[PDB]
């Protein structure tokens, strides 16, 4: 409904449509491949969605995992979804070599029990919070606008706008965390 | 994902699925035991909207167990094209949404009185086939 | 409804369903005692059409006694649009009403198939089982 | 005399409103049009829903309750949901392929009634009158900035926008007295 | 159709039915003798896209023989009409063929599968 939401609508339809807004032009309404603004676009939108996402916060941040190998041989496979990989309270050696996990303080390449790691994955852009997809688009148009058509008066205003973003979104971090400091502390 | 239920024993209930008028919400009580004293519900004098996405209940929920509600769309077209008029958006739209609904709903009807039997007849077939196959094959 | 059934040994019969075309509807005869024979007609060498709501058979047997006709409508755009072209507002209807029609078609046949493709997987597993 | 005006909406004067920033008259009607009247469409629903999701004292609901299915127990993740949160304590939620999802236990199987604190979502034209006003002057200025650049439309509605913050600041202050005294006493 | 079966032990696969977008294409591994060791596998981690039409799968098959794919149509709209754009044929094409394959797959799947089943019985 016009009043309260369109019905059915599609997310990634919506943000280019929003992009190719900066630049002064119509909607496109079928999101092709032939056309050239598409292309440009969704490569761009990709890259900083991986970049934004892959800072930390507190829904993302999984403390306890199991990591198994296999049985033929014992290695562990990297999978390309994964971003950020160490220890809970401690320090840590692990990268990759060959499509497979590391440990710089032994060097090997095999494990043969399960081990228990934190990590971050990716999740798809459909599914983020309001405020984060507000501010991934606002930077996406600033680059698609600086790299491919400049304009003078289009800027200037996107940077009031990512900043006074970027502001809502640390209060929103601040808030899911009461992060007591007066904890751990008793006694007569 | 049309068809929800839940525990009876409530005043307040949510709208979970997108419809296009207010007429094509149903509202019945379940009784699990004997299906054959459910009864059904009208707008007006036995539950009120509040807004777009919630209603609240105004009768006796005795002997009852559940509460189900499922959207079913009408067959009659919406827009009338003719000749001579205007090209517009919504019309388009809406046009789409219809039919889009009613092959929603057609399949989710359909595929779940589907599964018990394909399921069945599969697991059936795959396990006689082996069996007999096997054991027959190393006893020869 | 989609499905009809009619005793043999009758003239003339009319369809209770509307069509899109001509082929879509299918009519066949049917044994109840022996489910294996239950062959199907033919367009023009067994049956013709006068009235668009009437049906006239021109060869009949006497083993058969039910007739059943159904609709089945294709799964192809009837429709074409090209540029440079007009637009019709029947274009319009009929491209909205197939899939409306596919709709409470596959909603009553597909349970009833379901019934004896199941019991017939079932007694080949018998049969092989206890032979 | 007076202005009693004739068939009055407030989306159709809204719409005018952001048209006027260029200079040009006024529709009739929404049901056809060029492009423009197509345009400040989507800036004006995305405005309204940003601004909507700060959180204020008529909105934010601390009890509330969700009820998982019968069938299979789970909590669906409906599109009018802003924020999900808890009253006391830390929370770990967040949405995996259109459900309820808890980081700390990585499931996705509730059994019982939850009651957490949300934010939900309104028409435009229930809002105080404060905020409509907040919320097209915003609007404009995005809608000026993007199509047509003028020098003199801009330079008054970053004038008029620091009044408008303002006056929505101390309207809110006002709806809740939040005395720092209370909760003491002893002799 | 909307459903197809292929042995196992091979390093590609092909893709014969149409759609729409990407992400409407589901891959599962059989075990024929119990349907409970069924799994089904993850776009990037198992399988990548080649071309349009052809697949090359990444994980091992050892316990598995046969390989199906199948169709599964998405709900959101893949066409939104706006006045002041430009409108060709292609946009009424799609707009069409969303509706149909819905529509399509809810009434043939099923049945197909206890085909298959029955004739291998």
């Amino acid at each position: 409904m016009a009043q309260y939401i369109p019905l059915n609508a599609n997310d990634d339809l919506d943000a280019i449509n929003d992009m190719l807004a900066a630049i002064g032009e119509p909607a496109v309404l079928q999101l092709d491949e032939g056309n050239a603004d598409v292309s440009n676009a969704q490569r761009i939108l990709h890259r900083v969605n991986r970049q934004v996402q892959a800072k930390g916060w507190n829904f993302n941040i999984n403390e306890a995992a199991v990591l198994t190998p296999d049985v033929q041989d014992n290695r562990i496979r990297f999978l390309p979804s994964y971003l950020r990989v160490m220890t809970a309270g401690a320090t840590s050696y692990y990268s990759n070599m060959g499509g497979y996990l590391y440990d710089l303080s032994t060097q090997s390449t095999t494990f043969t029990d399960p081990i228990t790691v934190e990590l971050v994955e990716m999740k798809p852009f459909s599914e983020m919070p309001v405020v984060f997809r507000d501010y991934i688009v606002t930077k996406a148009s600033r680059e698609f606008n600086a790299k491919f058509f400049g304009s003078p008066e289009s800027e200037l205003y996107l940077r009031e706008q990512e900043a006074e973003l970027y502001q809502q979104v640390m209060e929103y971090e601040m808030d899911t965390g009461r992060y007591n400091m007066m904890s751990d502390i008793g006694r007569d | 994902s049309t068809i929800t239920q839940f525990p009876s024993g409530n005043t307040q209930y949510r709208i979970e699925f997108d419809y296009l008028a207010r007429t094509f919400v149903v509202v019945t009580l379940v009784n699990s035991s004997n299906p054959t004293l459910n009864r059904v519900l009208e707008v007006g004098r036995d539950y009120r909207f509040l807004n777009p996405t919630m209603i609240e209940m105004l009768v006796d929920q005795s002997g009852f167990d559940i509460v189900r509600i499922h959207r079913q769309t009408g067959t009659d077209l919406v827009v009338d094209f003719r000749n001579g008029s205007v090209l517009t958006a919504s019309d388009l739209t809406n046009s789409e949404l219809q039919a889009i609904h009613i092959a929603e709903e057609g399949r989710d009807q359909t595929v779940d009185l589907a599964k018990e039997y394909a399921d069945a007849a599969g697991s059936s077939a795959g396990n006689a086939k082996d069996s007999e196959d096997e054991a027959r094959r190393i006893a020869e």
